[PDB]
């Protein structure tokens, strides 16, 4: 119902999106003589899985599970862009703002902890062509920028980084400074990903729907410093649409 | 080195007038900007806005100029933006806006061209420490 | 008798090798939790996101520490001053990496060590003692509270706790210099004077009683083994350390009545030690040292620096350093 | 037992002017410690967003959101190391608050100019100053006299509420010993130790 | 390049003009840097030893000879012979002192 | 605080022995005097007991007996020798000044005990190792660039502000 | 190795306050 | 961690050889 | 094969004049008239080709384009690079007094 | 030599062990008589 800040606060239900009933499950007219946006888009994760490092003989690599670490920390909320109807009749979503990044960190089996900036930043997602009306069996695809996941200012424990600190490993004055470079020169990795949007609610009323999503993109790799992992996100998600 | 009236005469207009002043006022305005303004600008930075600080120099290149004593008075009454287009005494006290900064309530005039030459007197003292900020603590 | 009063009785027994009594009850336990829980974290914690940022610290052995650097490390400032019990995560994988272990263990100590200040007022009452012991060591229990409750407490976070660490130890001390100047606050002065002059009058006290032992054997003995234990008379002549020390300065500097020189060793390291436990205590409400910067200037108004102002440079370097990844906004206001 | 007490009552009113705006209102008392850090915050995120930031998708240096962050139950806080603080609570700032804590909406469009007023009012007079009274942190320069009624108030009375306790177990200890009858020392002849069996 | 002293384990890269006017340095915060090399267009001429005759302009190799130019004249170092870790030891000189002092 | 940022003083073990032989010294002086004023006989029927004790008196003015069973049973251990008690009050503390001035003259050539090199040498290569060690460093580094071109005017010390070292904001 | 060593010498010590509290010397009255 | 190797049996001997001188001396007061 | 890229960027025009792709804010307070109004301006619109593409910002008052005109010669454009716009650092990078 | 590093511990360690056993219980004997 019309809860309140102090009905939530310390329950966790603030890192939960809103939720349609069992019965929307109706259908919401696209008028494409006109125009629309989302006026509220959550994302909920509720599983991350990151691909092994299949050794030299391979054979093949699994997305396997992980523990969150992180704790109610991690969802995409009050995200807002504006719903265009193309000319194939396709719907597309194009974000401008909102709280569109989460960082995260997970836990594999053995104990390698896997940072990972969750997020949907720039995201472009269309739907398949001639869609006059969003059904329960709509979907959105698209794809996001993942930029760096400390940005350009962050200094390492030794004092290094791009946009500052120190450019040497200076406690070990006169080594070779050859074999330390990918430590010392800070790279700002900026990479796309992608999710899929499987709307499963409607509610034609209001204008609300609510699905699934699956997305994937590449963990964080430290300024450049080792190799980022394959990560793949489930969970739901939650939007309103409004006449623009 | 001493305070003298080479030190204390500082532009009165942008009209290269100029006036000086006595060590009384220089040390009346001290006093008085202390009271009201250096919660915020402590040695000649802005702790609510570090872009902007009190340097002559900063202050030469606001639009209308500050690095004058009328300038700095008239901002006082009716400050602006730094490049002239916005009021903005509903967040920065001023005589305009003394019903809700009540520390300008009982300022003369007098009172603000004390501060203005306080402010414009003390970067000839200080050079790079007035606005620079802990670099030169 | 009955149960309750055989177990009462073994409870506050004098013929226990170690004494229990009620404090005790409470006190065995939770020292039991504390150090367990310490011992294995040192050991072998993960690392642990101190400062909110997702910046892990590695405190234990097996990951790459030494007895030197190793610590555990205080719980993250995401949690501030919230509780976290175990039972408040969704893992003991996410307590060990939100810093979980440091919360168990400074709860259990603190609450373990009030108990042994209470035990020692305990066993003094059982054994016809007056009962004050408990009142010195009340100094080094409330230097504790200090670091580990009152400071985050003021602060607003058990993040900036003391680390349970060697090194952890020396960031703290460094931090605390740099955010409030505590060489130039008088109570830890106190405090300094507090521990030096213990130190001065414990070598004091000793070298003047071990100057006047009385000879009891000879020159192939341990002198020691003129002292049984037990035994009715002294072992050493005051009148002779009097007459000494009251030599040495003046005869009114000098204590001759045993009482009154024992009372002042108890209560000057004692005293000086409230003082600066006192001073970490306010501190912790941002009352804070002596500040003289920019304090003398010239005819003209330049800045005539002092010593006071190279210590500002200093706590400057330490101030615009530490936490390096924390700071989004200019002012560190907590 | 009074001595107790009221040790007991000293360090309650220390955490009662250190945390709480309302019995002891910040127009009267200057801000609490967390109200100023952020204040601190609000300021910057108002300056920033005019200037044009769209301060929801900020991400700082860390990946952690440069103005706004989830606390660790999911409400939406102010970001940097003011995360502390997420539980303060005042007048000027509940407008701003919607069920999931702050709201992105009201940030852009309702913050009014009384906000930014109070929120850079009481930035600048954090409980922060030194015995001396300058205010500030410790490396500020001497100028601003101010050290907040908040400091002066639960400094002083957890140093009177410590030296209570100090006194309850000093006369505690002290009213037991005398209704023994040993407050003044051991009797030689009846030495009770010595009518104890050895621990070994 | 203004020398290392012996207080500092550690010491920034700052080049003057024969006056000491600050020309050159390289900067640890550079969004406000003003004497970058790159700013500057600093070089590197050796004369005498291995280098003698040789120039270098682009700034990463000039940035690590101006590394070494704090600690005085530039040798050639073996340190895979001893698998040296590149952090400076004391001399007899220092170790006899230390011991008999 | 010169010697903490030029010699990382506080990791160095001789300065940990004197810590020790200080603080060390304060307690045994502390534990000492409250051990004695509370297990004194009763030689005086008032309140004051100090009045209860002349200098020439033979006899132990405290119980060494009932101290020794409260600490065997508080602590586990305690003193049974008067004598051997007062001469390790003389050695601690004067034993720990004595290392500390050794430390000092390691300082007095630069031989400092300023790093580990082991964490160095991991430092260097991963950029997520850190431990206190090395943001004590951090620190030091601090501590030096900014209180150098005063502390040390003789040396003309010019640092432009670029090359200041500073965390984000501060 | 290293760790070892370290948790080896603590583990020591450990042993050593058990035998000095309760295999001491038992002091007497002479 | 590249630690020093020497180090275990200096810290090795430096347990062990003044252990040893100790123990040698206590059990032969115990036998006399 | 790596560097950094920001040093290498200052060796660009970045490093002599305002970089209206790239440049803090907090730059334009440098010259008279640019801040804060045409600052957030430039900055919203940022990416451009030529340096002069900034007089056809949409609702340039015409002292606006004068001013600009008189501040044509302390602009430059460079690419855009990553690291410098990305967070939000346009508009805060981190550095106060 | 590329030799065993473990070799140094091991053969001190063979070395001093047995043979502060026999010292231990030799010094002992000789303090009876
Ligand atoms: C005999 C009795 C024995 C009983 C022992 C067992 C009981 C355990 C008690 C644990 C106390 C320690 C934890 C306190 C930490 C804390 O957050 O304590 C502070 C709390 C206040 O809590 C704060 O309260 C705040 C309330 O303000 C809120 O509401 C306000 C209302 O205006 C504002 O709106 C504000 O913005 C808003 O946040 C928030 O909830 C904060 O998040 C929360 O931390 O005080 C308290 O509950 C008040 C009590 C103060 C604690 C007293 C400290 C005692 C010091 C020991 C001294 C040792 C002496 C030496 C020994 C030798
Ligand atoms: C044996 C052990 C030895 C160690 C003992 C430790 C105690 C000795 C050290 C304290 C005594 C020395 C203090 C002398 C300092 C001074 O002259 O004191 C001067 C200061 C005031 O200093 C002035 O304070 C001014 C404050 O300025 C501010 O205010 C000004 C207007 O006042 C301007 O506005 C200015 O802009 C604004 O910044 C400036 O800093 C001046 O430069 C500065 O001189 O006194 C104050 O703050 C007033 C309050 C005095 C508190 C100090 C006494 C506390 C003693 C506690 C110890 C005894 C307790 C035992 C219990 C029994
Ligand atoms: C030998 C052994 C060593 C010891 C030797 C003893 C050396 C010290 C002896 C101490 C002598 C005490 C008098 C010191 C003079 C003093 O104080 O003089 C200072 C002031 C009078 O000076 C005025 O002090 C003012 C202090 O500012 C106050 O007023 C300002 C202006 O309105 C602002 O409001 C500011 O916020 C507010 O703090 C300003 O600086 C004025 O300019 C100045 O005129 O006296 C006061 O306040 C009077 C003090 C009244 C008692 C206050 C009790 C405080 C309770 C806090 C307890 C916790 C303390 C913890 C400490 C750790
Ligand atoms: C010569 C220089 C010098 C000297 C003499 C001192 C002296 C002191 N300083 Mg200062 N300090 C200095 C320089 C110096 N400092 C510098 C340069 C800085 C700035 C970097 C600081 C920053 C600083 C801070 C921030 C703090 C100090 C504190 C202290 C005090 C520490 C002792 C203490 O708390 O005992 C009190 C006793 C204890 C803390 C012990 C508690 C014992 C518990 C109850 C039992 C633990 C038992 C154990 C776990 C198990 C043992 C069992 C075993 C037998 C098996 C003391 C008065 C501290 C202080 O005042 O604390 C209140 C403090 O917090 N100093
Ligand atoms: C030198 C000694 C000293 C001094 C000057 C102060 C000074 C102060 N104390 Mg502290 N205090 C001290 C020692 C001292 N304290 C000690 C030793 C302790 C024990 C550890 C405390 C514990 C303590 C507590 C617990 C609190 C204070 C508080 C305060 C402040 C308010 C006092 C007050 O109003 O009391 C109250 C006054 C009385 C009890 C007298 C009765 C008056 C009647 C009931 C009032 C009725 C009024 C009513 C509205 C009128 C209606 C009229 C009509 C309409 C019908 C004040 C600045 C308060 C504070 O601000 O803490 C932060 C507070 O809460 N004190
Ligand atoms: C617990 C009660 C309490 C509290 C919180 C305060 C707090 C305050 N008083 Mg008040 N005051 C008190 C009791 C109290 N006072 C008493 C009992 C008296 C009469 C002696 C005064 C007389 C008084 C005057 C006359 C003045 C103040 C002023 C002030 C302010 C400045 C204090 C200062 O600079 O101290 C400086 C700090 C010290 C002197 C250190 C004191 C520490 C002692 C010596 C050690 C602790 C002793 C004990 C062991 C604990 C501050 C708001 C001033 C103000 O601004 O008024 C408008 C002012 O001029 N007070
Ligand atoms: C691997 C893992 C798990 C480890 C955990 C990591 C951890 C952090 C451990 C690290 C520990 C570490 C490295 C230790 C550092 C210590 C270090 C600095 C060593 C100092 C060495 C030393 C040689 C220094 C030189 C100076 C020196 C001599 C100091 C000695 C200090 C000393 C022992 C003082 C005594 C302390 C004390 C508790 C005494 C109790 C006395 C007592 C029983 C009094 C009772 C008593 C009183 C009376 O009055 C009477 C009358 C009677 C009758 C009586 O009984
Ligand atoms: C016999 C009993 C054995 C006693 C226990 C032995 C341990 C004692 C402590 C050993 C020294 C610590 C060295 C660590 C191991 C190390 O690497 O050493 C090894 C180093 C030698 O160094 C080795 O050298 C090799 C090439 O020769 C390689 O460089 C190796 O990397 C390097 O480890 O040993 C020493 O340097 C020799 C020790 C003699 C030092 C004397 C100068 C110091 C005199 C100061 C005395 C003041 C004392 C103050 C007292 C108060
Ligand atoms: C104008 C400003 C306002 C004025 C303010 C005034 C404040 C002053 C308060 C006066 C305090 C009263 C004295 C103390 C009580 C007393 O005397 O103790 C009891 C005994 C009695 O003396 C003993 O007296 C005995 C007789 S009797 O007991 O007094 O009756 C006698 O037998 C014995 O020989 C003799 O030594 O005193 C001592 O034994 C002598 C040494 C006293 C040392 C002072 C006590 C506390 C020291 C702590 C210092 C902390 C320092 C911190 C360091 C970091
Ligand atoms: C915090 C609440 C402040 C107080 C108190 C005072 N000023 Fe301020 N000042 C503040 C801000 C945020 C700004 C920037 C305004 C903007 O353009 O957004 C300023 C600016 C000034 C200026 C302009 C300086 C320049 O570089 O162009 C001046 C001359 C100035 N302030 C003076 C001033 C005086 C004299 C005050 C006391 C009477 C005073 N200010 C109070 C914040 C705050
Ligand atoms: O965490 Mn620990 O340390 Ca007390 O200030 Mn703010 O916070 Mn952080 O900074 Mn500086
Ligand atoms: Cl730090
Ligand atoms: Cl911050
Ligand atoms: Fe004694």
């Amino acid at each position: 119902q019309t809860l309140t800040y102090d009905d939530i606060v310390g329950t966790g239900l603030a890192n939960k999106c809103p939720t349609l009933d069992d019965t929307a499950r109706g259908a919401y007219p696209i008028d494409s003589s006109q125009t629309y946006r989302i006026a509220r888009l959550c994302l909920q994760p509720t599983t991350f899985l990151v691909k092994e490092e299949p050794k030299n003989k391979r054979q093949e690599a699994e997305f396997v599970p992980t523990k969150l670490v992180t704790r109610e920390t991690t969802s995409l909320d009050q995200i807002q862009g504006e719903l265009k109807v193309n000319s194939d009749g396709s719907l597309t979503f194009v974000e401008e703002d909102g709280i569109d990044f989460q960082p995260v960190t997970v836990q594999m089996a053995g104990g390698e902890r896997i940072p990972l900036l969750f997020t949907v930043k720039n995201l472009v997602a269309s739907t398949q062509p001639n869609v006059t009306s969003i059904t329960t069996s709509t979907d959105f695809k698209g794809e996001f920028n993942v930029p760096s996941y400390r940005t350009a200012n962050f200094l390492d424990p030794k004092g290094r980084g791009l946009a500052s600190g120190y450019d040497s490993a200076i406690a070990l004055p006169q080594a070779k400074e050859e074999e330390l470079a990918r430590a010392n020169v800070k790279r700002f990795s900026l990479t796309k990903g992608q999710i899929s949007l499987n709307v499963a609610k409607v509610d034609g009323r209001t204008g609300e729907i609510a699905g699934t999503f699956e997305s994937e993109q590449l963990s964080d790799d430290d300024m450049g410093a080792h190799e980022p992992h394959e990560v793949k996100i489930q969970g739901v998600f939650y939007a309103s649409i409004e006449p623009a | 080195a001493e305070l003298t009236p080479e030190v204390l005469t500082v532009p009165l207009n942008s009209e290269g007038k100029t006036i000086t002043l006595t060590e009384k006022q220089y040390l009346e305005g001290k006093r008085l900007f202390q009271y009201a303004c250096a919660s915020c600008h402590v040695g000649g930075i802005t702790k609510t806005n570090p872009s902007l600080d009190l340097r002559t120099e900063t202050l030469a290149l606001a639009t209308p100029p500050r690095d004058n004593i009328e300038g700095l008075v008239d901002y006082m009454k009716n400050p602006t933006t730094y490049d002239g287009e916005q009021e903005i005494a509903e967040v920065h006290p001023s005589l305009r806006s003394a019903d809700i900064f009540p520390k300008m309530r009982n300022l003369t005039e007098k009172d603000l061209v004390a501060i203005a030459g306080h402010i414009l007197v003390e970067p000839k003292i200080l050079g790079d420490k007035w606005g620079g900020g802990k670099v030169y603590y | 008798a009955n149960l309750w009063e055989r177990f009462c009785n073994w409870v506050t027994s004098t013929d226990n090798r170690l004494y229990v009594g009620w404090f005790g009850v409470i006190m065995i336990p939770t020292l039991l939790a504390a150090t367990i829980c310490f011992v294995i974290a040192f050991i072998a914690a993960p690392p642990v996101d101190i400062d909110g940022i997702r910046e892990p610290v590695s405190g234990s052995l097996l990951y790459g520490n030494n007895i030197i650097t190793g610590a555990v490390v205080p719980s993250s400032n995401a949690i501030g001053l919230h509780f976290y019990p175990i039972w408040e995560a969704a893992s003991l994988d996410e307590w060990l990496y939100n810093g979980g272990p440091y919360q168990l263990i400074i709860f259990h100590f603190l609450l373990g060590a009030s108990c042994y200040m209470g035990r020692q007022w305990e066993l003094s009452y059982r054994l016809g003692m007056r009962p004050w012991i408990c009142v010195a060591y009340s100094a080094p229990l409330a230097s504790a509270f200090a670091v580990f409750l009152i400071y985050p407490i003021g602060q607003g976070s058990f993040s900036d706790g003391m680390p349970l660490g060697i090194s952890g130890t020396f960031n703290f001390m460094i931090v605390f210099q740099a955010e409030h100047n505590i060489l130039m606050h008088p109570f830890h002065q106190l405090g300094v004077a507090g521990v030096f002059g213990g130190a001065l009058f414990c070598a004091m006290h000793g070298s003047l009683v071990t100057s006047s032992l009385i000879r009891e054997t000879t020159e192939t003995e341990s002198a020691n083994y003129g002292y049984k234990f037990g035994q009715e008379e002294e072992t050493y002549n005051i009148v002779a350390a009097h007459g000494y020390f009251g030599r040495l300065i003046f005869q009114y500097a000098s204590f001759n009545n045993s009482r009154s020189l024992h009372f002042f060793l108890a209560a000057w390291p004692v005293v000086g030690v409230w003082f600066t436990a006192l001073g970490i205590s306010t501190m912790a409400f941002n009352l804070n040292g002596f500040n003289f910067n920019h304090s003398v200037i010239d005819a003209k108004g330049n800045v005539i620096n002092t010593w006071a102002d190279i210590i500002n440079r200093a706590n400057l370097g330490m101030e615009v350093m530490h936490e390096r990844n924390a700071h989004n906004f200019p002012l560190d206001l907590a | 037992y009074s001595l107790g007490a009221l040790s007991m009552m000293g360090f309650i009113a220390t955490c009662f002017v250190w945390f709480n705006n309302t019995v002891y209102p910040s127009e009267f008392y200057g801000p609490t410690g967390p109200e100023a850090s952020q204040a601190q915050a609000m300021t910057f995120l108002i300056r920033d967003q005019k200037l044009g930031a769209n301060v929801g998708s900020a991400q700082g240096p860390t990946g952690l959101g440069k103005y706004l962050m989830r606390s660790p139950t999911g409400e939406i806080i102010f970001g940097g190391e003011t995360m502390r603080f997420w539980d303060f609570r005042g007048p000027w700032l509940e407008p701003l608050r919607g069920p999931n804590g702050l709201d992105l909406n009201k940030i852009k469009n309702d913050i009014q100019p009384w906000q930014e007023r109070r929120a850079a009012e009481y930035m600048t007079h954090a409980p922060l100053g030194s015995l001396n009274s300058v205010g500030g942190v410790a490396t500020e320069i001497n100028s601003v006299n101010f050290v907040s009624p908040r400091s002066w108030l639960a400094t002083s009375h957890f140093v009177l509420a410590f030296f209570f306790l100090v006194g309850h177990l000093w006369h505690a200890g002290r009213a037991r010993a005398a209704a023994a009858g040993f407050e003044k020392g051991i009797d030689r002849e009846s030495e009770p130790v010595l009518s104890m069996p050895s621990l070994d | 390049v203004r020398r290392m002293p012996a207080f500092f384990e550690s010491f920034p890269v700052i080049l003057t003009d024969k006056n000491g006017v600050v020309k050159a340095d390289i900067p640890f915060r550079r969004a406000e840097s003003k004497y970058s090399f790159e700013q500057q267009g600093v070089t590197v001429s050796f004369y005498g030893g291995e280098l003698n005759g040789q120039t270098f302009t682009d700034p990463p190799t000039v940035k690590s000879y101006a590394r070494k130019a704090i600690f005085g004249e530039i040798f050639e170092f073996d340190t895979e012979t001893l698998n040296s870790d590149g952090i400076f030891r004391t001399s007899p000189r220092g170790w006899f002192t230390f011991a008999h002092a | 605080l010169f010697f903490q940022g030029f010699h990382n003083w506080t990791l160095n073990p001789f300065h940990m022995m004197g810590v020790a032989g200080v603080l060390g010294g304060a307690l045994l002086c502390a534990i000492h005097g409250a051990t004695v004023e509370n297990t004194l006989f009763q030689d005086g029927e008032g309140a004051s007991t100090f009045r209860a004790f002349n200098p020439t008196q033979a006899e132990e003015t405290y119980s060494m007996v009932t101290a020794n069973r409260f600490w065997s049973q508080i602590f586990g251990i305690a003193f049974s020798n008067k004598r051997w008690l007062h001469f390790f009050m003389l050695f601690v503390p004067v034993t720990g000044l004595w290392m500390s001035a050794i430390g000092v003259v390691g300082l007095a050539l630069n031989l400092r005990s300023y790093d580990f090199i082991s964490q160095e040498i991991r430092a260097a290569e991963d950029p997520e190792f850190e431990t206190f060690y090395t943001k004590n460093l951090l620190l030091n580094e601090g501590i030096r660039a900014w209180m150098a071109p005063q502390d040390q005017p003789h040396e003309n010390f010019v640092f432009p502000e670029e090359v200041l070292p500073r965390g984000n904001a501060l | 190795m290293e760790t070892i060593t370290y948790v080896f010498i603590f583990a020591c010590i450990i042993a050593l306050f058990f035998f000095a509290i309760f295999f001491r010397e038992p002091p007497r009255i002479t | 961690m590249e630690v020093n190797q020497l180090g275990l049996i200096a810290t090795a001997l430096f347990v062990l050889v003044p252990s040893v001188f100790l123990i040698i001396l206590y059990v032969q007061t115990e036998s006399q | 094969e790596l560097v950094n890229v920001v040093d290498e960027k200052l060796g660009t025009a970045y490093g002599e004049k305002i970089d209206l792709n790239n440049t803090n804010i907090a730059a334009f307070i440098q010259y008279r008239g640019l801040y804060p109004t045409l600052a957030k301006l430039i900055v919203k619109n940022a990416p451009y080709e030529s340096v002069e593409d900034v007089l056809n910002i949409p609702g340039l008052t015409e002292r606006q384009k004068q001013i600009l005109r008189e501040n044509l010669e302390h602009f430059t454009v460079t690419e855009v690079e990553t690291a410098l716009v990305e967070g939000g650092d346009r508009y805060n990078n981190g550095l106060y007094k």
